[PDB]
């Protein structure tokens, strides 16, 4: 299972 | 920009036996960037039904792909893999050699 | 044995040809089990090994949502990195991420990995402590600062020690007949004259899984590293791998050469000679 989307905003590079 | 040219190997899934169905593989690897054009050739002509693996990459970030198609080796038919990539000025052709 | 799970993300910009493509593939060891491709007619997470097909619609939808969201985030990231490097809008660029967890033979977490690259060069990596980052350059430092501020490392750590290991273990159990089965190489040595006074000895390993293998030639028991032609281990397409090592030897000296084969699947490491 891939890393799940955090509660808030997925942080871009 | 730094680019890496593909390594190419052409070989069969199973030990080649004339007249016996098998898979012809062309493994391209160690390349970057990921865009690449790969044909399998039978007697110089592009084989139409060719599948490939999903794009993935190695620990050094270089990409690899397996192109493959069912084929039945004979003594006379020549098979090859034709690869183009940004790093190549012209397509590179690697002949299938059943001993390689 | 020891096992790992890895996901490999590739986001590729292509100015003038639509939005960046995002593709994710998941592996356990040398076995791919899932793919997602934003360029698919109907992008969604697809099974790529039989043992994952038993996962339920919830699983597939969860993966798909994750990869869809990453697709969008990676497009932002490509924009950001273009800026970090003062690059023109004209060029195509690639961000890659590979991450996952390694288990030891006991199924315990050995370590986590989370590394990123830009245009094929190391960009930013999570250190083994799963707490701190190594940025390749001042551009990556911008990402590092952004990720430090957002406490991204803590998120990656939680995943790597938690879900990563849990799911890897689940997959290992579900696909145990294959994932935890090492198939030994089938081996032979071939002999081809290259002249009146030299011949090629080629040591073949076929049909082995996993890909990890050691194939070496020795002359009089000494390693022939520099003289050995060693092709990259290559996929056969049936899950197994192939490799050969070749040495050119003086005609008549063939029996002084031995091929040694180490592989997880072998009852005993192999020593082979050409057998005329």
């Amino acid at each position: 299972l891939p890393e799940a989307l955090p509660q808030g905003q997925l942080t871009a590079y | 920009m730094i680019q890496r040219t593909p390594k190419i190997q052409v070989y069969s899934r199973h030990p080649a036996e004339n007249g016996k169905s098998n898979f012809l593989n062309c493994y391209v690897s160690g390349f970057h960037p990921s865009d690449i054009e790969v044909d399998l050739l039978k007697n110089g002509e592009r084989i139409e039904k060719v599948e490939h693996s999903d794009l993935s990459f190695s620990k050094d970030w270089s990409f690899y792909l397996l192109y493959y198609t069912e084929f039945t080796p004979t003594e006379k038919d020549e098979y090859a893999c034709r690869v183009n990539h940004v790093t190549l000025s012209q397509p590179k052709i690697v002949k299938w050699d059943r001993d390689m | 044995g020891s096992h790992s799970m890895r996901y490999f993300y590739t986001a590729m910009s292509r100015p003038g040809r639509g939005e960046p493509r995002f593709i994710a593939v998941g592996y356990v060891d040398d076995t791919q089990f899932v793919r997602f491709d934003s360029d698919a007619a109907s992008p969604r997470t697809e099974p790529r090994a039989p043992w994952i097909e038993q996962e339920g619609p919830e699983y597939w939808d969860r993966n798909t949502q994750i990869f869809k969201t990453n697709t969008q985030t990676y497009r932002e990231s490509l924009r950001n990195l273009r800026g970090y490097y003062n690059q023109s809008e004209a060029g195509s660029h690639i961000i890659q991420r590979m991450y996952g967890c390694d288990l030891g033979p006991d199924g315990r977490l050995l370590r986590g990995h989370d590394q990123s690259a830009y245009d094929g060069k190391d960009y930013i990596a999570l250190n083994e402590d799963l707490s701190s980052w190594t940025a390749a350059d001042t551009a990556a430092q911008i990402t590092q600062r952004k990720w430090e501020a957002a406490r991204v490392a803590e998120q990656r750590r939680a995943y790597l020690e938690g879900l990563c290991v849990e799911w890897l273990r689940r997959y290992l159990e579900n696909g145990k007949e294959t994932l935890q089965r090492a198939d030994p190489p089938k081996t032979h040595v071939t002999h081809h004259p290259v002249s009146d006074h030299e011949a090629t000895l080629r040591c073949w390993a076929l049909g082995f899984y996993p890909a990890e293998i050691t194939l070496t030639w020795q002359r009089d028991g000494e390693d022939q590293t520099q003289d050995t032609e060693l092709v990259e281990t290559r996929p056969a397409g049936d899950r197994t791998f192939q490799k050969w090592a070749a040495v050119v030897v003086p005609s008549g000296e063939e029996q002084r050469y031995t091929c040694h084969v180490q592989h997880e699947g072998l009852p005993k490491p192999l020593t082979l000679r050409w057998e005329p």
